[PDB]
């Protein structure tokens, strides 16, 4: 869909 | 496995400090398993809706209208309608591409049954067609009279008589009317068997709607990806303003029924625009809007935390902008691409590049780092739906050009430049021609789909290397005494 | 009345003996009351066929073929097809621009209706028309079954299955007909008040001799004056050598039906010139052929009096000519055009003008220094209608433009020189242009027939004046930084 | 029709 469509997964891991 | 670490992640290239453009570094490639067509660039472009395209037009008035709205809709990206004009006007041409049928023709002109045969002379010349539907009252809410075709006025010499249609043309005896809501293919049958070269539709209630013309369904071109609504409307936004009485304008846009907005500025940190998006997020919550320009990191914070749905990156990189040469202001896009998208992604917010792009190597160079979709407006602009028309210049074909901030758009300044570019063509030709440039080059780098490739540049395995001038020179055409550069 | 002498006539303006081209004179205007509408420039190109425009077309291999044939004969002028091919293909393209338009269709290709529709496909790739009649036995003389027409076959995925043509045409009875016997203004009443597109013919016993479209129909209001003959196909012409072998060239063409013949050359003044002349006048009596390049009175004479019907003049006076520069023959063309002009009306014998033509206004200095016709060379190539295709060189869209003396055409001398020339559209909306100038420059001279402008001419009434290199320096665009010049 | 259309009527007078 969308939110995953960014990147995908954890995503962020500062 | 061993993976040796030739070349620059993105942390480390753009944390040197430089202000990096596009032609200024490049991708590394890697390992490649698959084929070409096989992957999947599907982007989004809000927190909602999705595109199959990456590709978005700019909303100037000389670049994005009705045409380049539908046109780019149905290739598979969005376009988003001007405000350079009155807000019925905008509303006109947004309804104009909302509904559109998929190629079964709209607007339809009308004439009453008691009407000559000179209007009927003037206006086949003023649009171009032939085949025109009568009702009882010539307009579109009263039951159907007939049709006419050139093929029954032609060779008629009592046109100054006060002709009168229901004396000339076939009224219900051969008419042939389908059944409402039917398809394309099913319709295409109904015309192919029927051997007549137009084809009215009626309601229940004997209303004229819409209406075919036989001629284009000899190459009605199925667009697979098509990107249309749950209701299967195509996807089209449009964009407004700030100044206050653009409240009229986006209630008559929402009575139209546009589905995202673009709040277009020079740059986007307004407590105008906040306040307008917190106007917008309490009156239509379905509602999605774009929010911009930003470059930094801060005023993209200062967006996100109101409620926008996605990011429109980069002032001061136009390819008809003077803002870096009259107010000082912006920074090199590429690097703003990645420090947008790189707090972007932190809230779940699509980021939109716009500017800087005159190729297909642009913009795949903007949507591996982090951008989302990529708003395009000079290599959009002349093409055969974009508004104004040709004209040849030096032996040239070529169409005019010009910026929002240019006051022959518009005491004032000028933050924009009025020009021309030479033609590309319609660009149902011409886009996908971009859509395999992506397909290309996402293929060389080694990721099955935009999104992963997007995973790939934020994990590290997804390397870049700077450039300098002396190889931007030895990158491009060189040591040949006369090329010409064919991209299709 | 009074009438000042303010100026000088054309035969003080020639016998000066310098030599002037077209650009080096000019033309007085005089009184007018007419409009630029009222004033018809129907000329002659032989001593019987008449043409509603002046202007033809050149034969040379890239600028006329059957395209511009009838795209131009439907304009009004005429065109002949060079002779730098076979001489089956000069044939073929000779057919098909005298057909491509008929009234009463002799002979045409009918089918039988045990075959395939699969046939028909090729028939179409071979013909460009589906419209096509059925008969019993096959060919044209047999019994009438009926027709087919384009709109039939859209709905067949099987290319043989199913697809014997007697299960799929409309039945003989419910066919709009006409008996033989009949001309074809009735035949066309009955044609445009059945609305239904095709007419056959037949006797008494249902034998089909002839049929009739309605595109003619539609090509007749679209094309008022269009230079048609008593069989009411658009008339052409060809061009033909001089060798022993061209009488094999020549029956070809007769065969074929051709109307006029050019005798193609770079000096018309020779024995196989006048003796192919006296080669065909025994055999072809109604065939009339036209005979050049002269440029001098003194081989006008030999050629008249030999029998050509039209002269055909200019030699080293083209776009692509450099004979003058290789050779040194030749002179100037608007003293040629004059002189062989006024030897020419001695004996009723027409005259067109080769080369030179630039623009406009070179026509209307042709037509004004007795010419009957005028033919264009570099002007009407590089249009849609013009053979080859197009190309691109530094963006400027253009077309390869190429005469017969280059040696690209061919121990031999080259006498032209291969080029390019850039677009100027397709020329029905080019020509049109042409014809509107023409009759706008007949309306500033003074006359509203080209008849009267060569008896203005010739009586001494329309007199011209010298113009020298400065003055004609300040006739064009000066004294600014820049402009571009729309001339339709 | 050319006889007439190239000049009309006395169509020489040496
Ligand atoms: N690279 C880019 O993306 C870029 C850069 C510059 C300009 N542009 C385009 O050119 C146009 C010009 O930008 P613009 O925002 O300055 O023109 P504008 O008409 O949208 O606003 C004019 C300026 O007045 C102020 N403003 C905003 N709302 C206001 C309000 N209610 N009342 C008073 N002042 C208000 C802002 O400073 C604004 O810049 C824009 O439409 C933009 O799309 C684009
Ligand atoms: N401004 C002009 O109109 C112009 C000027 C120069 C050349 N051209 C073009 O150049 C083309 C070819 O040049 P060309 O006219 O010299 O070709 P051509 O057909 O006349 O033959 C070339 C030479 O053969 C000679 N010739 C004629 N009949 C012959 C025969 N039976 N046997 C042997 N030789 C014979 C001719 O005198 C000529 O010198 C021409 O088709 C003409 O269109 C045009
Ligand atoms: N089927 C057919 N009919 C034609 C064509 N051209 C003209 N007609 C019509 O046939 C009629 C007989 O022609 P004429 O009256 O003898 O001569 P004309 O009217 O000067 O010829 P046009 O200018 O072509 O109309 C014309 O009035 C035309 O209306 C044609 O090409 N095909
Ligand atoms: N249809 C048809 N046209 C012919 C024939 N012979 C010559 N023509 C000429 O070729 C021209 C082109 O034919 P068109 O009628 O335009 O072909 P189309 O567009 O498929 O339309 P229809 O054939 O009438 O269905 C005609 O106008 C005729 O003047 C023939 O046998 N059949
Ligand atoms: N009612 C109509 N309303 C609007 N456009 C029409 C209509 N009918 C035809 N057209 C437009 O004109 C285009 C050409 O369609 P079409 O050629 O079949 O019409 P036509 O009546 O047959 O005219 P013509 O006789 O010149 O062919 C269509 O793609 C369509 O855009
Ligand atoms: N739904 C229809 N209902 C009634 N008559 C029709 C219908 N469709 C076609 N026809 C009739 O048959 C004729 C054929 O229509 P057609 O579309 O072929 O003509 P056109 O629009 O002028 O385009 P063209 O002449 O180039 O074919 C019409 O004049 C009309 O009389
Ligand atoms: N004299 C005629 N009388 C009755 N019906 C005819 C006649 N001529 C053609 N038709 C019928 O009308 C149908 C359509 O033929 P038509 O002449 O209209 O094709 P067309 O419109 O010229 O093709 P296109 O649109 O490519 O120009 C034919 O299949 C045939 O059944
Ligand atoms: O008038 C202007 N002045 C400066 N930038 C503009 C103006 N109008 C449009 N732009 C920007 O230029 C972009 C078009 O991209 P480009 O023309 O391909 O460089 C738009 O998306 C806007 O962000
Ligand atoms: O190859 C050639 N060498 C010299 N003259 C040519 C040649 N081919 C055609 N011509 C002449 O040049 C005319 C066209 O010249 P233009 O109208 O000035 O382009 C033709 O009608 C011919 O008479």
């Amino acid at each position: 869909m969308a939110d995953y469509l960014i990147s995908g997964g954890t995503s962020y891991v500062p | 496995s061993y993976v040796p670490d030739d070349g620059l992640t993105a942390q480390q290239l753009f944390n040197c400090g430089d202000g990096l453009t596009y032609n200024d570094f490049l991708i590394l490639p890697g390992y490649i398993d698959f084929t070409a067509d096989q992957v999947d660039l599907t982007s989004a472009l809000t927190k909602k809706i999705t595109l199959k395209t990456p590709l978005v037009s700019s909303p100037m008035d000389t670049v994005t209208e009705a045409g380049m709205a539908i046109a780019m809709a149905l290739t598979g990206g969005i376009g988003f309608i001007h405000h350079n004009c009155t807000p019925e006007f905008q509303a006109n041409e947004v309804r104009k591409v909302k509904k559109y049928e998929q190629g079964f023709i709209t607007d339809p002109v009308v004439l009453s049954p008691k009407d000559r045969v000179r209007d009927v002379f003037e206006a086949k010349a003023r649009h171009g067609f032939c085949g025109i539907p009568i009702t009882d009252t010539g307009r579109m809410g009263s039951r159907l009279v007939g049709i006419i075709s050139s093929r029954d006025i032609d060779f008629l010499k009592e046109e100054e008589h006060d002709c009168f249609l229901e004396e000339i043309m076939t009224k219900r005896e051969d008419l042939v009317v389908a059944p409402a809501g039917i398809t394309l293919k099913e319709a295409n049958e109904i015309l192919q068997r029927s051997k007549k070269g137009k084809l009215p539709i009626v309601n229940e209630d004997d209303e004229l709607v819409a209406i075919i013309a036989r001629t284009d369904l000899k190459k009605n071109r199925d667009y697979p990806l098509a990107s249309k609504d749950a209701k299967k409307q195509l996807l089209c936004g449009a964009a407004i303003g700030t100044h206050e009485d653009d409240k009229y304008r986006l209630d008559l846009l929402a009575q139209a029924g546009v589905d995202v907005v673009v709040l277009d500025s020079s740059q986007g940190n307004s407590i105008f625009q906040i306040n307008m998006i917190k106007y917008i997020k309490d009156k239509y919550p379905n509602l999605q809007v774009i929010g911009g320009n930003v470059v930094t990191a801060a005023q993209a914070k200062n967006l996100i935390d109101a409620g926008v749905d996605a990011l429109r990156v980069g002032m001061g990189s136009g390819s008809i902008c003077i803002t870096q040469e009259v107010l000082a202001c912006g920074r090199p896009q590429a690097t703003a691409v990645y420090k947008v998208s790189e707090y972007a992604r932190r809230f779940g917010v699509p980021v939109i590049a716009d500017g800087g792009i005159q190729n297909v190597g642009h913009i795949a160079k903007a949507l591996a780092l982090g951008a989302s979709t990529v708003m395009m407006g000079s290599l959009l602009a002349a093409t055969t739906e974009a508004p104004g028309e040709y004209f040849f210049s030096d032996g040239i074909r070529l169409k005019k050009y010009r910026g929002m901030g240019s006051l022959d758009a518009m005491i004032k300044v000028a933050q924009g430049v009025s020009g021309a570019v030479q033609d590309k063509g319609s660009i149902h030709k011409f886009v996908p021609y971009l859509i395999a440039g992506i397909q290309h080059s996402c293929q060389d780098i080694g990721a099955k789909s935009l999104t992963q490739v997007r995973a790939m540049m934020y994990s590290g395995e997804l390397k870049f290397e700077k450039r300098t001038s002396s190889a931007q020179v030895e990158g491009g055409v060189h040591s040949l005494h006369s090329y010409e550069k064919r991209l299709f």
